[PDB]
């Protein structure tokens, strides 16, 4: 149960930050370049 | 009338409260169905953008 | 030990996650004053 | 005063960017998340300093 919770929360967080990066790129193109680096800083 | 500096303080306090609520929802909800969670987070992110 | 090692590692991950959650809650409670 | 205005705007943009990076840290490697948290607060603290001269 703990492992399933960990996997589900990891998937949720991944989709969270993917959507947040996408929208930050969308409405703020000038900050698009660091955001991808942020992914490189995280992933 | 309300002075715009007081409105600015109210806006920044509401922004801080909104970030606290959003991260609390993330912390207490990570694991709820993925679709409903994603929709609620999209609403919260739209709220973040509008507050900005 | 194989099952024991996996068991202990998963337990460590579990309460590490729980401690991270509690630390987040404590950080928000402390920082609400500075809000 | 335009310099302070643009400094505040770039600080707000950097604060949003650092919030995104910190929540990504929480996502992938939360164990060191605090390493950025106070950092973000410093920017917020700087914002308060930016209010002090505007008073």
């Amino acid at each position: 149960r703990s492992n399933q919770y960990q996997r589900g929360k990891m998937h949720g967080l991944k989709q969270l930050r993917d959507s947040l990066a996408d929208k930050i790129v969308d409405e703020f193109p000038e900050l698009k370049e660091p955001v991808e680096d942020i992914i490189k800083r995280t992933s | 009338m309300t002075d715009r500096l007081t409105q600015l303080q109210i806006c920044l306090d509401q922004m801080t409260e909104q970030f606290c609520a959003t991260l609390n929802y993330i912390d207490k909800n990570h694991g709820v169905p993925p679709e409903e969670f994603s929709n609620t987070i999209d609403e919260l992110s739209t709220d973040i953008i509008l507050k900005t | 030990h194989v099952l024991i090692d996996l068991l202990n590692w998963f337990r460590t991950t579990n309460m590490n996650v729980n401690n991270c959650i509690w630390a987040l809650k404590s950080s928000l409670n402390s920082m609400t004053n500075a809000k | 005063y335009q310099y302070k205005i643009q400094e505040l705007r770039k600080l707000l943009k950097s604060l949003l960017l650092n919030y995104l990076e910190l929540i990504g840290v929480l996502s992938i490697n939360p164990d060191m998340y605090e390493r950025k948290v106070e950092n973000i607060r410093t920017i917020l603290v700087n914002i308060h300093h930016l209010l002090n001269e505007y008073r």
